[PDB]
RNA sequence: UCUGGUAAGGAUAAGUGCUGAAAGCAUCUAAGCACGAAGCCGGCCUCAAGAUAAGAUUUCCAUAAAGGGUGGUUAAAG
RNA sequence: GUGGUUUGGCACCUGAUGUCGGCUCGUCACAUCCUGGGGCUGGAGAAGGUCCCAAGGGUUGGGCUCGCCCAUUAAA
RNA sequence: UAAUUGCUAAGUUGUAAACGAAGUCAAGAAG
C-alpha cells in the first residue's frame, strides 16, 4: 500500500525488439465513445509517436489498476538516445539481465 | 416555379387547352421547373375535333411563368400566367402557332423554333 | 544449380565487402546483398535446410546474373508510331541512364536484368495484345 | 478466376502455387481455369 | 498569409461585361507587425499583426509593454498569420496592396448569434406529423431520440436544441473585385460571416 | 489533341529503385518535364 | 444570393508484374522490387492543454484605475 | 455445413415486460442498388452475363393497400 | 524468466464438418 519502488530511467528505448510480425500485426483497439467509433493502431504507430508512449502503454497493464498504480507509472522515464538530464540524483546503473 | 399537379395553359395551336404537370425532369427530388424546362404533362381539356386526345401523356416545354425569373444583367421578368408548349417524341413542336409572348431564355434552350412566337421578351 | 562455379571473365572484377558485394565490370557496376547464411565465385551454404538452400540458389543466380550483366549485358526486342529522341514518354498508339534504346520495333539494352524487365513490362503495358484481333505491344488469338 | 473450397489441377498444364497464404491454380495457355481459395 | 479586416456592408455593382455582382466592402486597413515568432524560440514561424488603433485608457499595462517593445502605437485586435513570403521585421506596416495580386481570398469571421434554437431551425428537422390530422403538441418536436433497451442510451452526437451561431466560420474562394489602396478597401464577390463592424481575417 | 502523357523514371527516395512518375502535359510543355 | 464537395500525398485490397530458388524447368515470393480502389491514414473545416503528461511565447506585477469583482450606459451578445 | 430472417418445437424470465402499420429521429452490418477497381466470358466493337475487392457518400414523387400500376432517376 | 529433449512460424496457441493442398517433422512399403 506504499509507493516503495525505484525511479527507473530507460535508455536506448528505440532499440527494443518485437519478435514475429508483431510490429504491424498486433492490433490495438480503442473507442472514441461516438457511434461507429472504434479505431485501430499498432506498436509501430506508438513507436513513431515516440518510444515513451509505447513503453508507458506496455508498463501500464502490468501495473496494478488503482490509485497507487496511477501514481507509480509516473516514476518511469523513457528516452530514445543515451542523453538524459537527471544529475543531482546520481542514478546507479542496473544491469537488466541480472534481474530474474 | 411549376411543380407536380400544377396546371398550365397550352400556348400553341395543337388541340390541348390545359395541361397538368406530372413530373419535373432533371434529377432526383428536383422540385421546380421554370422557363425553358421540360416537363411531363397530362392533357386535361381539348378543343372539339382536337388532334391530341384528353388524357394523353406528353412532354412539354415551359414558356411562361407567373413567378419571376432573374437574368444575369440584373433584370427580371414575370408573366400573368403559366404556359407550356407540347412536344413530340423527337423533341419538336407538336403544333404550328404560338399564342402570346415567350421568355427570351428559350433562345438558348435549343428551342429556336419557338421563334414562331409573336414577341420574345 | 546454386553450387556450380561462377567464373569471372576478363575485364570484370567482383569484390565482396560488408554484405554489399559489388561487381564492377566493363558495362557497369552492380551490387547485391548476400546474407550471413550465404557465403571465380564459389557459393557455400552453411546448412542443408530449406531456407538455406533456397537462399543459396537465389544468391548464386543473382551473382551469375550480375556477372553476365557486367560482361556481356542484355538486350530485349519488342514490336501506331514510335520515337527515337525522347525516351521517357514519346510513343503514339492511342491518343495523348543505365539503359539504351534503339529506333516499328524497339531494342533496349542494359546491364541490370530486373530493371530491364521492369522497363520492358512498363513499355508493353500501354497496349497488351488483343484476343479479338492481333494488335498491341508484342515481344519480337480467337475469332470474335 | 473462380473461387471454390476445393481446387484441383484438372489439366497437366494447370499448376498450383501459394501466394501470401492463399492457394491458386494458374494456366497461361488458357486463363479460364484459374482458381483460388485452396 | 493575410491581414485583419472590418466588414462594412454589402452593395451591388456592375462588372465590365454587364453582370450585376453582389459585393462585400471590407476595410483591410494598415496592420502593423507586433511580434515575429521563430522556430528557435517559439517553435513555429508566424507574424502577429495588430489592426485597430487603441488608447492607453483601454490598453492594459502588460499589453502596453508588449507594444512598447514592438515600438508601435497600441492596437486593439491582434492575430497571427503564417507562410509569409518575404521577410518582415518588428513594426513593419502592411496595407491592402498585399492583396493586389490575388484572384481569390478566404474570409474567416464570427457568424451572427441566434441564441438557443430548436431542432427545426438548428438542424432542419421535419417536425412530427402535420399541422392537423390529430396533432396535439409536437409540431416542432424532435421525435424519437434513440432505440429501445438494446443500446439503452442516447448516442453521442445526437442532434438536439442548443446554441446556434456566434461561432467561427470560414468562407472559401471569394473572388476579389477591386483593391482600393487610397481608402484601404477590399471588394469581394459574395457575403462574409458576421454583422457590420465585425473583425475579419482575410487570407490570400 | 495537344495533351500528352509523360512518364519519367526517377530513383526512389526511400528504397533506391528506378520508379516511374506520370503526369499529363501540353504538347509544347513536355520540354520542361523532360 | 454567394461559397463548398474535386485530385489522390502515404500505406494498401482484389488483381497486374520484374528478377528468382526450394524443385538444373516453371513460378508475382520464400530474399528483394514496381504497380494497383469512392475503401484506410492524411490534406480541408470546427472544437480542442482538467492533454492532472494541466504545454509554449511576449509583456506586466498589488490598489489606484499589476490585474480583477460589485456597479452604471448599453449591444448586430444573451 | 452456416444463419436464425420463415413455418415450428420447448415452457426457462416476466402485485401488467401493454398495442399492427404510418410519422419523426436515427444507428449499425454487408449477403452491393448506384458510383469506384479488377478476373473469366460461348467478351469483334458497343451492350451485357458471372465471379472477386470494396460500406465513403447517395439511394424520388404519386394512384391503390406483401404486392400492383403511373412518371421519373446514376440508383430507386 | 528452473533443468533436459523434440515439434509449431500459424500469434496457431496461451479458453465445427464433407472436401482440398500436402507446409513441415518423423516412420515405412513398393519401384
Ligand atoms: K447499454
Ligand atoms: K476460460
Ligand atoms: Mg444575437
Ligand atoms: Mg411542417
Ligand atoms: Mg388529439
Ligand atoms: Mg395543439
Ligand atoms: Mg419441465
Ligand atoms: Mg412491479
Ligand atoms: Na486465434
Amino acid at each position: 500500500h506504499v509507493d516503495c519502488g525505484d525511479n527507473v530511467i530507460v535508455i536506448n528505448a528505440d532499440k527494443i525488439v518485437l519478435s514475429g510480425n508483431k510490429w504491424d500485426g498486433r492490433i490495438y483497439l480503442r473507442h472514441t465513445g461516438y457511434p461507429g467509433g472504434q479505431r485501430q493502431f499498432t506498436p509501430r504507430d506508438f513507436m513513431n509517436k515516440g518510444p515513451e508512449y509505447l513503453f508507458r502503454k506496455v508498463v501500464k497493464g502490468m501495473l496494478p489498476k488503482n490509485r497507487l498504480g496511477a501514481k507509480i507509472i509516473g516514476n518511469l522515464y523513457v528516452y530514445a538516445g543515451t542523453e538524459h538530464k537527471h544529475e543531482a540524483q546520481q542514478p546507479r546503473q542496473l544491469d537488466i539481465n541480472s534481474l530474474k | 416555379m411549376i411543380q407536380q399537379e400544377s396546371r398550365l395553359v397550352v400556348a400553341d395551336n395543337s388541340g390541348a387547352k390545359e395541361a397538368l404537370c406530372i413530373r419535373v425532369l432533371g434529377g432526383t427530388r428536383r422540385r421546380y421547373a421554370s422557363v425553358g424546362d421540360i416537363i411531363v404533362v397530362s392533357v386535361k381539356s381539348v378543343i372539339p375535333s382536337s388532334d391530341i386526345k384528353k388524357g394523353a401523356v406528353s412532354k412539354a416545354v415551359i414558356v411562361r411563368t407567373k413567378k419571376e425569373v432573374r437574368r444575369p444583367d440584373g433584370s427580371y421578368i414575370r408573366f400573368d400566367d403559366n404556359a407550356c408548349v407540347l412536344l413530340n417524341a423527337a423533341g419538336d413542336i407538336r403544333g404550328s402557332r404560338i399564342f402570346g409572348p415567350v421568355a427570351r431564355e428559350l433562345r438558348g434552350t435549343n428551342m429556336k423554333i419557338v421563334s414562331l412566337a409573336p414577341e420574345v421578351l | 544449380i546454386g553450387k556450380l562455379p561462377i567464373s569471372i571473365p576478363a575485364g570484370v572484377t567482383v569484390s565482396h565487402k560488408d554484405e554489399i558485394v559489388t561487381v564492377k565490370g566493363p558495362k557497369g557496376e552492380l551490387s547485391q546483398y548476400v546474407d550471413p547464411r550465404i557465403t571465380m565465385i564459389h557459393l557455400e551454404r552453411k546448412t542443408d535446410d530449406r531456407i538455406e538452400r533456397s537462399l543459396h540458389g537465389l544468391y548464386r543466380s543473382l551473382i551469375n546474373n550480375m556477372v553476365q550483366g557486367v560482361s556481356a549485358g542484355f538486350k530485349r526486342e519488342l514490336e501506331y508510331r514510335a520515337s527515337n529522341q525522347g525516351q521517357l514518354l514519346e510513343l503514339s498508339l492511342g491518343f495523348t541512364k543505365e539503359v539504351t534504346v534503339e529506333t516499328p520495333l524497339i531494342i533496349l539494352e542494359s546491364a541490370d536484368k530486373q530493371l530491364l524487365g521492369q522497363v520492358c513490362m512498363k513499355i508493353r503495358s500501354f497496349r497488351k495484345p488483343e484476343p479479338y484481333k492481333g494488335k498491341g505491344v508484342k515481344f519480337v488469338r480467337k475469332s470474335g | 478466376m473462380k473461387v471454390r473450397a476445393s481446387v484441383k489441377k484438372r489439366t497437366p498444364e494447370c499448376k498450383i502455387v501459394r501466394r501470401k497464404g492463399r492457394l491458386y491454380v494458374i494456366n497461361k495457355k488458357n486463363p479460364k481455369y484459374k482458381q483460388r481459395q485452396g | 498569409p493575410g491581414l485583419l479586416g472590418k466588414k462594412i456592408g454589402m452593395t451591388s455593382v456592375f462588372s465590365a461585361e454587364g453582370k450585376n455582382l453582389p459585393c462585400t466592402v471590407i476595410e483591410v486597413g494598415p496592420c502593423v507587425v507586433t511580434q515575429v515568432k521563430t522556430l528557435e524560440k517559439d517553435g513555429y514561424s508566424a507574424l502577429q499583426l495588430g489592426f485597430v488603433d487603441a488608447k492607453e485608457k483601454h490598453t492594459t499595462k502588460p499589453l502596453a509593454g508588449h507594444f512598447k517593445k514592438a515600438n508601435v502605437a497600441p492596437k486593439r485586435h491582434l492575430a497571427e498569420f503564417k507562410n509569409f513570403e518575404g521577410e518582415h521585421k518588428l513594426g513593419d506596416v502592411l496595407n491592402v496592396e498585399f492583396f493586389s495580386d490575388a484572384d481569390f481570398v478566404d474570409v474567416v469571421g464570427t457568424s451572427k448569434g441566434k441564441g438557443f434554437q430548436g431542432v427545426v431551425k438548428r438542424h432542419g428537422f421535419g417536425g412530427v406529423g402535420q399541422a392537423t390530422h390529430g396533432q396535439h403538441n409536437r409540431l416542432r418536436a424532435p421525435g424519437a431520440v434513440g432505440a429501445c433497451s438494446y443500446p439503452a442510451k442516447v448516442f453521442k452526437g445526437t442532434r438536439m436544441a442548443g446554441q446556434m451561431g456566434n461561432e467561427r466560420v470560414t468562407v472559401q474562394n471569394l473572388e476579389v473585385i477591386k483593391v482600393m489602396p487610397e481608402h484601404n478597401l477590399l471588394l469581394v464577390k459574395g457575403s462574409v460571416p458576421g454583422a457590420k463592424g465585425s473583425i475579419l481575417l482575410i487570407e490570400k | 489533341r495537344t495533351y500528352s502523357k509523360v512518364i519519367k523514371m526517377v530513383k526512389s527516395p526511400k528504397t533506391g529503385a528506378y520508379t516511374f512518375q506520370e503526369e499529363m502535359v501540353p504538347n509544347e510543355a513536355v520540354k520542361d518535364f523532360f
